[PDB]
């Protein structure tokens, strides 16, 4: 079960990915809209992923600590500059967290890109599956491979204002190294911007 | 029997924007001939659209006078239609009485001089998120627009409309801090012997603007 | 042989303040705590301030809130406060050396296993399940 | 049934072992219908503003309004009320409750029932906003009244679209045994 | 506060203890320091590494530890040694220093 | 459509009982539909 994905020049490859996950859409449409006169662009050399450390999923570590990311979340680079110049901006995503185990691990770690999240309370975590999702329990698999469109209620956002997706991954299962396992695993996120879209270009600064 | 009815509750309450049409008291009146009568518009829209109206400015006046010195910002004023520069132009003033307007606004910036003035402007829209331009060179990274002024006069710079939302309000009065629809800058790059010279702007709306929900403040 | 003093009158008055000094000079007078001792009559002495070299002290919620302790470095002094004095703390005030430390310990029958990382930190020997024990302090 | 882990539909039926599984009816759950209910807000003296987020959260609509992250809804509200009831649409600034050129249905025995539309300027409304207090642009307007005592929503039309957790109140002792109504 | 006997007694030339009862919060488990202190002047340490004797200290002033117990013992006290004894502790419970009664030794 | 019964022609036109909608240019019954149902494995008796 290889699944070798690309975005623009830098692809990603995992030997033991369970299957990409489409939350809410299997493709974006009508970026073309009233709302901009058709002055918006199609950003596209700058769909490419980009890791975010994200926690340290440790044994001590009880159901429901969740580490939450808002996405988009801070760039450098091709991208990070496109929000710097673009009063609205428009992209779905592609979320790749490629936790690493070694397949003697017990944990089901659960992975969700919810659409703004403002409060979950302890309770709501247990129906959190109900978002485009992905567990991770290192003894199956190890990659979760969520991709979601722009949700939102305008075409376009303005990125500094709002950011529209929470980058959820909830300890579900606490890990046991039973007999040979990582002593503590940690996590990462290849996360990468897909049909990206700008309009309306910021004067400039100097 | 009598047809039952049930009369429900809660209904037939006048309410001053109803559908309904009144009962008449008054039969086969014969108004005059009110036929190809000389001026007829159906919608204001029309008037805004086709008949431009002058932009208050800091002078009280319609034009804008060449800056000589140093600065090449002649005006820069918030898009929101109740922008001073623009109380007094009919666009505004039609525009108090909806809520949401959408589609774009026409600048007609008319340069009125003599022959041998021969000025370079430019206007150039900077969208909200970042404190608007003050010099040409930063506000080239827009869109913005230059124009000479030899033998035409009239260059009608449309102001787009992108936004978020499909529909912008009318209102600029509230708690922000800053503007939310982006302010228009209108530059001033260049001058010859034009110095003393007006610029005699215009407003009006678009080949699309369109406005709704009809409410009234006390204006 | 660190040759230390307590510094200041036999006697406050109460309604009024006291203050008091710290000597403490020679070769190891500077590689461990500076503290203050006073005896009640007849009862347990009351645990007064402490300082280390670097201002570092350690206070009992018994006292701790009328107590302030400043130290002087030209002749290696630190100072005592006796806020709202009384008639019972007449006494023999005295400025000693303190000891005071803390051991994170392991459990019993698990290694320290320094590698697994988080608050679980002692593992199996025999049984050899990793990453199991909260280690007590 | 013994699938993967990923985030596969997979409902096991009835039939893997002996039995059939038949006629499963859903109306009483449809969006549509369930939405269409009269819910009742705690109103202010004299100006509140339509927004269906008053709503409590724990009556049948409040609830299962506060499960969509955006929701499309058109409302139809009821009101009783002392005196003429003005309805400016949003962002209709305050100081425009006043005249009664706005919809300003006069006073009525029973409780005044308009239908409003959907006047706010996006796409659909949301339940949740990431910036506890939405902004001020999800509206449907405002009521003016000299007094206002009741004041009860009603969603025509809706349609939702996103997914977001309920949360059912939590019990002791295994069973949530509540006081079912019994002669 | 640790626990000691107010009053001890002791003649020339004669081994005197001073005893101090402690718990398993600062004796059974931290160390204990014992002195000697004159009024108007500050001690001088005397026993640490629970059974250990500092430089300069005569070897008279020893010490001890058992259990929640801890001794001082001064063999042949001489006038000099006429003043007061303190001890020192380490507890967990208060996070923080915790000490004993103190002894005036009355040289008869 | 939903919860409404009356078997007549609405009185008032549409434009003025419901807020028209405008075109441009069900997600979820599509995900419960294509649901993995039955067995996964060899059956046997």
């Amino acid at each position: 079960r290889i699944l070798t994905t690309r975005n623009g020049h830098t692809t990603s490859t995992t030997q033991s990915s369970v299957g990409v996950t489409y939350g809410y859409a299997t493709a974006e449409d009508f970026v073309s809209g009233p709302n901009t006169s058709g002055l918006e662009t199609r950003v596209v050399q700058a769909e490419r992923f980009f890791k975010t450390h994200l926690f340290d999923w440790v044994t001590s570590d009880p159901f429901g600590r969740c580490y939450q990311l808002e996405l988009p979340t801070d760039h450098k680079g091709v991208y990070g500059s496109l929000t710097d110049s673009y009063a609205y901006m428009r992209n779905g995503w592609d979320v790749e967290v490629t936790a690493v185990g070694n397949q003697f691990n017990g944990g089901c770690l659960l992975v969700a890109m919810v659409p703004e999240l403002c409060s979950i309370d302890k309770r709501g975590l247990y129906q959190l599956t109900l978002f485009p999702h992905q567990f991770i329990n290192p003894r199956t698999n190890m990659t979760a491979h969520i991709t979601v469109p722009f949700v939102g209620v305008n075409r376009y956002d303005q990125y500094k204002v709002h950011k529209p997706w929470t980058l959820v991954v909830m300890v579900v299962a606490p890990l046991t190294v039973n007999t040979e396992g990582a002593p503590q695993i940690k996590v990462y996120a290849n996360i990468a911007p897909t049909n990206v879209h700008v309009a309306g270009e910021f004067p400039s600064k100097e | 029997g009598i047809f039952p009815v049930a009369c429900s509750d809660g209904y037939g309450g006048l309410v001053t924007t109803d559908p309904k049409t009144a009962d008449p008291a008054y039969g086969k009146v014969f108004n005059p001939p009110r036929n190809m009568l000389p001026g007829r518009f159906t919608n204001f829209l029309d008037v805004a659209e086709a008949c431009p109206t002058f932009l208050h400015f800091e002078g009280d006046v319609p034009y804008v006078t060449t800056k000589t010195d140093s600065d090449r910002v002649l005006a820069q004023f918030d898009l929101s239609l109740a922008a001073k520069h623009m109380s007094n132009t009919f666009l505004a003033g039609l525009a108090q009485y909806y809520t949401q307007y959408s589609g774009t606004i026409n600048l007609h910036f008319m340069f009125t001089g003599p022959t041998d003035a021969k000025a370079r402007y430019m206007i150039a829209y900077a969208p909200p998120g970042m404190e608007p331009p003050k010099t040409p060179e930063a506000a080239a990274h827009c869109i913005h627009a230059e124009w000479d002024t030899g033998l035409n006069s009239k260059f009608t710079f449309s102001i787009p409309y992108l936004s978020a939302a499909d529909y912008a309000y009318t209102a600029s009065d509230a708690a922000e801090t800053t503007n939310v629809q982006g302010w228009v800058c209108l530059f001033q790059i260049t001058h010859g012997k034009a110095d003393g010279d007006a610029l005699v702007v215009l407003a009006s709306a678009g080949k699309d603007f369109e406005l709704r929900l009809p409410v009234d403040a006390r204006t | 042989q660190v040759q230390l003093r307590e510094s200041g009158p036999s006697l406050v008055k109460p309604s009024q303040t006291l203050s008091l000094t710290c000597t403490a000079s020679g070769f190891s007078l500077s590689d461990k705590a500076v503290g203050w001792v006073r005896q009640a009559p007849g009862k347990a002495l009351e645990w007064l301030g402490s300082i280390d070299t670097g201002g570092s002290t350690g206070y009992n919620p018994g006292l701790k809130s009328r107590l302030s302790i400043t130290k002087d470095n030209s002749k290696s002094r630190v100072s005592l406060s006796v806020s709202s004095v009384t008639t019972e703390d007449s006494a023999t005030y005295y400025c000693t050396t303190v000891y005071h430390e803390t051991s994170r310990t392991c459990p019993d029958g698990y290694i320290y296993d320094p590698g697994c990382g988080g608050s679980w930190v002692c593992s199996r020997l025999f049984p050899t399940d990793r990453c199991i024990v909260g280690r007590t302090t | 049934t013994s699938t993967g882990e990923s985030a596969d539909p997979v409902t096991a039926t009835v039939e893997n072992y002996g039995g059939e599984t038949q006629v499963q009816r859903r109306q009483h759950t449809d969006v549509s219908f369930i939405l269409d209910r009269f819910v009742k807000v705690t109103p202010k003296d004299q100006i509140n503003v339509l927004d269906l987020m008053q709503t409590p959260a724990h009556t049948l609509v409040g609830a299962l309004l506060r499960t969509a992250t955006y929701y499309f809804a058109d409302l139809e509200v009821a009101v009783k009320h002392e005196g003429n009831l003005t309805w400016v649409p949003n962002g209709a600034p305050e100081t425009a409750l006043d005249n009664t050129t706005n919809p300003t249905a006069y006073h009525k025995a029973p409780l005044t029932r308009l239908a409003l539309p959907y006047t706010a300027p996006h796409r659909v409304l949301a339940t949740v906003y990431n910036g506890r207090a939405l902004p001020t642009s999800f509206n449907y307007g405002a009521i003016k009244a000299t007094r206002v005592t009741e004041l009860l929503y009603r969603m025509k039309r809706a349609e939702t679209y996103c997914p977001r957790p309920l949360l059912a109140i939590h019990p002791s002792e295994a069973r949530h045994k509540q006081k079912i109504v019994a002669p | 506060v640790l626990t000691q006997p107010s009053s001890v007694s002791g003649s020339l030339g004669q081994r005197v203890s001073i005893t101090c009862s402690g718990s398993s919060s600062n004796v059974g488990n931290g160390y204990v320091s014992w002195y000697q202190l004159i009024p108007g002047s500050a001690p001088r340490t005397l026993i640490y590494g629970d059974t250990s004797r500092a430089s300069g200290v005569p070897d008279r002033i020893s010490g001890s530890r058992s259990g929640n117990t801890a001794t001082l013992t001064i063999s042949s006290v001489q006038a000099e040694d006429e003043a007061d004894y303190f001890c020192a502790s380490a507890e967990d419970s208060s996070s923080n220093a915790v000490f004993g009664s103190g002894t005036t030794l009355t040289v008869l | 459509s939903g919860n409404t019964g009356s078997i007549i022609n609405n009185y008032y036109m549409q434009q003025y009982q419901n807020s028209m909608d405008t075109q441009l240019g069900d997600w979820f019954s599509k995900l419960a539909s294509s649901a993995f149902s039955g067995l996964f494995g060899a059956l046997l008796a």
